[PDB]
């Protein structure tokens, strides 16, 4: 009831629809795990680390078979062949080509670390604002309003289950900017006003539950001659 | 089209952008921000012009007895931008520097094709046709080492570009979430002042 | 033919980059400009091989009136059959149609490609955005929600990587004495390299440490769930297995494979 | 050349992602919305011109 009310919605709302809201929940997280089973492509992001950790790996014990221009790829069959004062010449090139191919490794790891970091600043954001507590930013705890999130482990790397809430079945009304009555403007304190056709009622924006205007859901600070779009009904006391 | 280098278009047209930044435009003004967190509800304007100032501590009926001057101010200084955007010639250093950075080194890259680094000539067919096959290979070395250290350079220098704009991109992405398709109260996120719309 | 006006006494020409573009015929006194011959990339477009076992192939950035023959480099075979110009290049073996669809296979310039029923074939089309829709606006009129519908979404964040360890001296030089000495003239760049990578290490610790550990306590369920109707027994851990993890957790690392 | 391993697949590779990061750059700057709305034949927004 907290969590609804932090967007906008009374609790009332909530304590009226509870068994629907339950069921409602639970179907949506039992869906979770056929819909990652199903796809093949849903864990890419975890997959790539492996991939290229262990490509990279692969390619630089592979370098160790080139010449770089040499008699012989093996120490052994130099040392075994020529001698003392000659193989320098030889031993050269590999010692050059192996340096090279050490640093290009150690370099592209850095580069590599650097967007690791990156990622992690950002999961442990999401961590403290998405699961610690609820959040406004729009966007940005998933795609609707922010109700509670969940986190679970997997290899290398973390995964959110966002709740979220969304609006449905909506309809058209006709609307006022404010009431006039006895040469005196209205406006809503929380909500709009809303007619169906014949009668005027005064509602919450997210959620259709209509009421009868009174005085202690309006205030009046004004005149009736200054608004545009005004109608003048009757307010209860 | 220089020497083995090619240069490949976008996916996305420029008028395929202009599209979606229109589809941005029109739902913003006849929705408000219900249309980025489900179904697009229409609402007259002013109105979800009053939220907004609700939405800063400032009571609808100030904008309701304030309407023809708040449109006047707005329509003012929409009316600057383009004055203020066409007169500083630096405004736009950001998006020039990309193109800029791009072509310098593009040039160096295809500068360097004319080094020698040591060798008798700096064009293969010259010595193809001046020397023997068991010489040429002396020179041929130094020239392809120097090639291979150009290149390295250049795609070093890429990628360690390429991270800064995937930064810059995430921040735009950010900024489009967030000031764009809801209210922000951030402080200095979304302009200076109290943030209304974008 | 060239139309440049040559000096009397000056025979070649050079550009920005300093190559040559024009040429003094010697016997004949005539300026020609010299371009260089045609090149690109050539890609394949395929779906699956558990789909079918069509291509189609794409020439880039070659406008294909003037190449029904050349040679590949990396011998001369040509396809012939539909051939479609694009402005990313020249597309053979696959069909434009005047229909929209998402987009499947990027190509170009606003261009994809799809494996279709049409037979099926592989077809190429332009990309549609979305489905268009107006809402109507009205300075009287709104819409008001009378429903709500509770979603549950899923994120998926890399957080480290692996941790590795290089030595010099097996790597290089094995276990040759010699080679040890010819290298120790070389410098210090060994004792950089373990820095970085002792760095990269620490790192990579140090991330997990700052991601996971949020909390002090180690706070305990009770032992009987029940929490108003709602249902958490998937992602709360499960005693009877001896890894003690959820259901869903046990297929996150049953899907990921070394 | 040919002795001296395999550079050029490496940087073929680190172009070749680096391009594809620069499409997925603006795929995910712009593409925020699912349809494409269209502003109304009239344009009378209370007074404000756009
Ligand atoms: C709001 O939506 C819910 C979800 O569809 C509606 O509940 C369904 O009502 C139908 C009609 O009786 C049942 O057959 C479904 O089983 C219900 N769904 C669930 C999950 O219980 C609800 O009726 C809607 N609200 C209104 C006022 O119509
Ligand atoms: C919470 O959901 C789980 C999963 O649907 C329920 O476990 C099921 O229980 C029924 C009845 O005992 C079994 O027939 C199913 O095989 C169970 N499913 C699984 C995956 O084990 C569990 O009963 C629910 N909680 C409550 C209190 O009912
Ligand atoms: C919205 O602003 C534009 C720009 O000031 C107005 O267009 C001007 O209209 C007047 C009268 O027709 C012309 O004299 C100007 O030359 C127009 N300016 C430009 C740049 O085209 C437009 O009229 C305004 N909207 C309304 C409804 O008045
Ligand atoms: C609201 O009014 C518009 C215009 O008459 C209409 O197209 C739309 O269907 C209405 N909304 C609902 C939920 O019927
Ligand atoms: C509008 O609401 C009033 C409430 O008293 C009701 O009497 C009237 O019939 C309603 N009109 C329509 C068209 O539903
Ligand atoms: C009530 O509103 C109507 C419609 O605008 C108007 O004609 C009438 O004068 C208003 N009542 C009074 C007392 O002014
Ligand atoms: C291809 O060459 C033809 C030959 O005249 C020309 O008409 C056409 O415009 C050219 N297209 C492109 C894309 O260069
Ligand atoms: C495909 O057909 C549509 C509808 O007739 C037309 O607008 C479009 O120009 C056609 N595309 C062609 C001929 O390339
Ligand atoms: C605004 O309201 C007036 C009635 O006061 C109406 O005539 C006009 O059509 C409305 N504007 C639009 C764009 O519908």
């Amino acid at each position: 009831a907290y969590r609804f009310n932090g967007i906008g919605v009374t609790q009332n709302v909530l304590y009226e629809n509870q068994k629907l809201i339950a069921n409602q929940f639970n179907s949506a997280i039992g869906k979770i795990q056929d819909s990652l089973s199903s796809t093949p492509s849903a864990l890419g992001k975890l997959q790539d680390v492996v991939n290229h950790n262990a490509q990279a790996l692969n390619t630089l014990v592979k370098q160790l078979s080139s010449k770089f221009g040499a008699i012989s790829s093996v120490l052994n069959d130099i040392l075994s062949r020529l001698d003392p004062p000659e193989a320098e010449v030889q031993i050269d090139r590999l010692i050059t080509g192996r340096l090279q191919s050490l640093q290009t490794y150690v370099t592209q790891q850095l580069i590599r670390a650097a967007e690791i970091r990156a990622s992690a600043n950002l999961a442990a954001t999401k961590m403290s604002e998405c699961v610690l507590g609820q959040s406004k930013r729009v966007d940005f705890c998933g795609k609707g309003y922010h109700l509670m999130s969940f986190p679970q482990s997997a290899p290398h790397g973390v995964v959110f289950l966002h709740v979220t809430y969304v609006p449905a079945q909506e309809k058209n009304f006709t609307t006022a900017p404010a009431i006039c009555h006895d040469g005196k403007a209205h406006f809503p304190r929380e909500g709009v006003f809303v007619s169906n056709g014949t009668h005027w009622f005064v509602t919450q924006r997210n959620f259709y539950e209509p009421q009868i205007i009174t005085t202690d859901n309006t205030f009046v600070s004004g005149n009736c001659d200054v608004v545009i779009g005004i109608v003048n009904n009757t307010v209860y006391d | 089209k220089f020497n083995g280098l090619t240069v490949l278009p976008p996916l996305l047209t420029d008028e395929m952008i202009a599209q979606y930044t229109s589809a941005l435009l029109a739902g913003t003004i006849t929705s408000g921000w219900t249309f980025g967190a489900g179904p697009a509800l229409q609402i007259p304007f002013p109105m979800q012009m009053a939220y907004r100032f609700n939405g800063i501590g400032v009571t609808q009926n100030v904008l309701y007895e304030n309407q023809k001057l708040i449109a006047n101010q707005f329509n003012s200084a929409i009316g600057k931008i383009q004055d203020s955007l066409s007169s500083t010639p630096s405004a736009l250093g950001k998006l020039q520097d990309v193109v800029n950075h791009n072509a310098q080194a593009l040039n160096t890259l295809v500068k360097q094709l004319s080094s020698k680094f040591g060798a008798i000539s700096s064009v293969l067919n010259d010595i193809l046709s001046r020397l023997d096959p068991p010489e040429a290979e002396v020179q041929i070395d130094r020239l392809i080492t120097g090639r291979l250290q150009s290149l390295q350079t250049y795609v070093t220098q890429q990628l360690i570009r390429a991270a800064e704009i995937r930064a810059s991109a995430n921040l735009a992405a950010t900024k489009m979430s967030e000031c764009v398709l809801g209210q922000s109260k951030r402080v200095d996120f979304c302009g200076k002042g109290y943030h209304l719309m974008s | 033919e060239s139309n440049k006006k040559f000096l009397p006494f000056q025979q070649f020409g050079r550009d920005i980059a300093d190559t040559t573009d024009a040429v003094r015929d010697p016997q004949t006194l005539e300026i020609l400009d010299i371009t260089p011959c045609s090149f690109g990339g050539v890609s394949v477009i395929t779906p699956g091989t558990n789909t079918s076992n069509q291509v189609a192939v794409l020439y880039q950035g070659v406008n294909c009136t003037e190449v029904p023959v050349a040679i590949h480099a990396d011998r001369v075979y040509s396809t012939g059959s539909n051939v479609f110009q694009t402005r990313a290049g020249c597309l053979i073996g696959a069909e434009y149609v005047n229909n929209s669809y998402e987009c499947d296979i990027p190509i170009g310039a606003g261009i994809c490609a799809s494996y279709q029923t049409q037979s099926q074939s592989i077809i190429a089309y332009t990309m549609s955005l979305g489905a268009e829709n107006s809402v109507a606006y009205s300075n009287n009129s709104i819409a008001i929600p009378t429903n709500f519908t509770i979603s549950v979404t899923t994120e998926i964040l890399p957080v480290s990587m692996t941790k590795t360890s290089v030595d010099c001296t097996m790597y290089i030089c094995g276990d040759s004495t010699e080679c040890s000495n010819l290298l120790l003239q070389y410098g210090s760049f060994c004792t950089q390299l373990k820095r970085a990578l002792t760095g990269i290490a620490v790192e990579q610790d140090k991330n997990t440490q700052e991601v996971f550990a949020q909390v002090k306590q180690i706070y305990k369920t009770p032992p009987i769930k029940y929490f108003g109707g709602f249902n958490f027994s998937q992602i709360l851990p499960d005693p009877s297995k001896p890894s003690k993890r959820s259901p869903i957790e046990d297929l996150l690392f049953n899907k990921v494979t070394l």
